[PDB]
């Protein structure tokens, strides 16, 4: 086509989706990770994670308002990945890298798994 | 705005 | 903070949101523009448009599944802007610029209004 | 990945 493109559009959309999340506006699911609960938008979760894409395209699970993750999932690891989904920013630290990598593998977030593997290999 |  | 950032993340999220729209997955509103209907995600509309941000933060309108736009709104102009919301790409042409600019003013999409004004001024 |  002969379209023009607004370079910052995708980043501005994501910034607004994060603002809606922070204000709990039109959030439609709560992700339960052991004792912790995280409110989010199903569409953002599906757009970032192979696991959520699978869950919310399922004819029964698409209608659930609560999703319980595997008890082995670390809440801080999930929190870091949820923030990444809504911001493109990953708070990767020596103290959380193993939990973040395990959570990203479970959530099927290939690019995160890739940078965790690379950061781990550099430290060995 | 740019030509993509 | 000491975060790392994935450059293509925002663009990849938007590409997936557009894929969900094309497959009518978790769309939660229909925008009626005279004889035409457009299915979309309320969160994407709010993230792109001052008018939809206002509508869906309203305590009564947030729950509506159908929104009827002003009869003066051109369906093609709306279609072009809806595509832009989900892609960052604006199909701006001599034959649609007036309709696109009028629709962007109504929808409160300042960056679109700006490029339409600039393209019009260059042709006079 | 970059340093933002
Ligand atoms: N929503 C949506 C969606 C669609 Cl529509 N099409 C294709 N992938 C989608 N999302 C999704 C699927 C697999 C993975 C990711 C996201 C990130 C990753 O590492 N794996
Ligand atoms: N969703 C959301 C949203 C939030 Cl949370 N905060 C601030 N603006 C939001 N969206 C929004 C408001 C005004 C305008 C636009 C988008 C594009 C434009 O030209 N004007
Ligand atoms: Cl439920
Ligand atoms: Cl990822
Ligand atoms: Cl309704
Ligand atoms: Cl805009």
């Amino acid at each position: 086509d002969s379209c023009i493109q607004f370079t910052r559009h995708a980043s501005d959309v994501l910034l607004n989706l994060n603002r809606l999340r922070s204000r709990d506006i039109l959030t439609d699911v709560v992700i339960v990770v052991s004792r912790e609960q995280f409110r989010a938008h199903k569409t953002v979760l599906m757009a970032c994670s192979g696991l959520f894409y699978s869950i919310f395209t399922d004819q029964l699970k698409c209608n659930l308002s609560v999703i319980n993750l595997d008890p082995e999932i670390n809440p801080e690891g999930f929190c870091i990945l949820l923030d990444f989904m809504y911001t493109s920013r990953l708070n990767l630290r020596e103290g959380n890298i193993m939990a973040v990598m395990a959570t990203a593998m479970y959530l099927q977030m290939e690019h995160v798994v890739d940078t965790c593997r690379k950061f781990i290999k550099a430290s060995e | 705005w740019v030509i993509p």
